[PDB]
RNA sequence: UUCUCGCAGUCAGACAGUGGGGGAUAAGCUUCAUUGUCAAGAGGGGAAGAGCCCAGAUCAUUAAAUAAGGUCCCCAAAAUA
RNA sequence: ACCUCGAUGUCGACUCAUCUCAUCCUCGAGCUGAAGCAGGUUCGAAGGGUUCGGCUGUUCGCCGAUUAAAGAGAUACGUGAGUUGGGUUCAAACCGUCGUGAGACAGGUUGGUCCCUAUCUAUUGUGCCCGUAGGAAGAUUGAAGAGUGUUGCUUCUAGUA
RNA sequence: UAAACGCUGAAAGCAUCUAAGUGUGAAACUAUCUCAAAGAUUAAUCUUCCCAUUUCGCAAGAAAGUAAGAGCCGUCAAAGA
């Protein structure tokens, strides 16, 4: 499963330091400050090329954490050693997006312009007029971001026209 | 008949000390700073006098809570008026008023007494550490 | 979503879900989303 | 100061019609009356509006 | 708890449990029989409570074993796993 | 069939309103047999507000007009030790019926007496003595709460999506 | 913050707004608008002024009771039964 499940470690640039209650990871994007719980029922045994976990005890918590903390810890893995990005497809004839700096700028269904500031450690590229690419190195931060983005405009079931998470498929209304 | 039971008669002398709140739960504590309060663990009880000693706590911003009573117990408090009633969260005591919870908690097992009017007041709480009181000399302890 | 007091498995895709204590069904129509188990 | 004022101007309220010989009493401050027993309301309520010293407030 | 004699008193009962009937195995309702209580007899438990539980009080005790019941504090009264 | 009938005065109309939500509008969210608009739908949601006129003694109820709406309950079918008795339930009188008769109608019909020098608590204002620790005079923190938290139309964006 | 919309993310290798972490979001709530205030006995704080007129009592001023102020009385008003 995820607790039966060890994964490998690169440590090219990547090392691991043991905090208090948190995981300080250096790699090749930026570092990682991963939050953990004080006196952490799961144990985090490092070795070269690999790392393996266990809980000391059993515990509804701890078992849950047994594939949680695994979780977690590939996933900074994964984000540190090459990112995690997303793309945005803005879709309406008169729906337009543009950045400059920290400031994206839409033009939407509502006369008024809308304007959203970027957060930091994840970077926005305008590819084009129709298009956003998100990449950071936290899954969490750049989830949220889309969300942030998506709840002014979102796609509708008679004909699509707003924020898809990459072209997925909808239901397809129909109305004259 | 009788033996004539003797107790003390205005003898009575209350002592200061400190305590710190940071660990201990709310119930468990204020039952033992009562106690101490009212000086019912002295051998030498007397209620038509008092046998209490003096009390300052120190630093009840700290105290924690077992369970999400922080966020799901509340507490009541009327007011003789419309919405009078003031309906509070253990967060909300952390981030307002933790001396005054801790206070009326403690005056909420006195009995009702003229005394223990007068025994709930010799209580000096602070959420901070230092005060004027340090200059009393007080007995600084722990488990209250 | 709906008020009800029992929840049922309204197609082959109603998965149950248990959001802050509160259950739920998720499906693949918005009018499968019912509430109050 | 308006001194010792009414609740008909204090609070600025209306009285009905004089006509119809309806009784002597019409600046009064309404019915004080909520409920009665003691099952219900069984007195004055804290916070009423009534008459009194007008002004002199900052 | 037999008879006689003298003096009576009461019939407007209620509550709780059991078996019911009526009402709806609705009603702190009515009708009943039975088992206990108050009435006619207080007390402790029951948050304070006539009918529930433990229980039946010559008086004085600043004496002991207790019943029901209870032991974080108010409020005497325990802890271990 | 009960604490109350050696007395708990009511139907309604005017005044005072309050609280609550099973929310009517204003607030927010979700689904649609939700092209838009206008919506229906389920919930959180009690801060504010939710009309006027005619008739009925009638509360109620019917009708017309108007706003976003003209929500629902409780407080002794709230509210006379705050006003009125229009009806209602004293005799008085008639109509229709009944009793042969005194009379009665859960029929109509006309009018047909509402007492109070405030004791206390609560409650709204304002003072007297003391406290606030030597006496006096100012300025405060804020402990605690309270008032207040209504909302429509037009235009632009735009007859734009 | 409620409902509600969420990201990561397990048990449940998928997935999941929740379990840890991380958010948005209600005419309601804590404030910001206004009133008011330490009898807030919870009796608080700061500043300012007055002076210790030789000398006592069951504990100190019997006796000169302020150099400060207030009160009694009058004129009154922006007050005001």
């Amino acid at each position: 499963k995820i607790g039966n499940r060890t994964i490998t470690l690169d440590p090219a640039k990547v090392n691991l330091n043991f905090q208090k209650d948190h995981i300080a990871v250096k790699g090749p994007l930026g570092q990682i400050e991963l939050k953990l719980p004080p006196n952490l029922p799961l144990k985090f045994e490092l070795k070269d090329n690999n790392l393996q976990i266990t809980r000391n005890n059993e515990l509804k918590q701890s078992k849950i954490f047994h594939g949680t903390y695994n979780a977690l810890i590939t996933n900074a893995i994964i984000g540190v050693t090459q990112g995690f990005e997303k793309k945005l497809r803005l879709v309406g004839v008169g729906y337009r997006a543009n950045v400059e700096g920290e400031t994206l700028n839409l033009q939407l269904g509502y006369s008024h312009p809308i304007k959203e500031k970027i957060p930091k450690g994840l970077t926005v590229k305008v590819e084009k007029n129709t298009e956003i690419t998100i990449s950071g190195i936290s899954k969490e931060l750049v989830g949220q971001f889309a969300t942030e983005v998506r709840k002014w405009r979102k796609p509708e079931p008679y004909k699509g026209k707003g924020v898809l998470y990459f072209d997925e498929v909808i239901v397809r209304k129909a109305g004259k | 008949k009788t033996s004539m039971l003797t107790k003390e008669q205005a003898n009575k002398r209350r002592q200061w000390y400190i305590v710190d709140a940071a660990g201990l739960v709310l119930g468990k504590l204020a039952v033992k700073a009562a106690d101490l309060i009212r000086g019912k663990n002295k051998v030498d009880f007397t209620p038509n006098q008092d046998c209490g000693d003096y009390l300052i706590i120190i630093n009840s911003d700290q105290v924690v809570l077992t369970g999400n009573k922080k966020e799901n117990e509340f507490w009541y408090h009327h007011s003789q008026y419309i919405g009078g009633i003031k309906k509070v969260s253990g967060r909300d005591m952390l981030k307002k008023q933790s001396d005054k919870l801790v206070y009326n908690a403690v005056k909420g097992m006195l009995p009702d007494n003229r005394l223990s009017r007068r025994w709930i007041t010799k209580v000096h709480v602070f959420k901070g550490d230092k005060h004027n009181m340090e200059a009393q000399k007080p007995t600084t302890l722990n488990w209250s | 979503m709906k008020v009800r007091a029992s929840v049922k498995p309204i197609c082959k895709d109603c998965k149950i879900i248990k959001r802050h204590q509160i259950v739920r069904v998720i499906c693949k129509t918005q009018k499968h989303k019912q509430r109050q188990g | 100061g308006r001194g010792f004022t009414g609740a008909i101007k204090r609070w600025n309220f209306k009285i009905g019609p004089l006509g119809h010989g309806a009784g002597y009493p019409h600046r009064f401050q309404g019915s004080v009356q909520a409920g009665r027993g003691g099952a219900s309301a069984q007195r004055v309520f804290k916070g009423k509006k009534m008459s009194g010293h007008y002004g002199h407030e900052k």
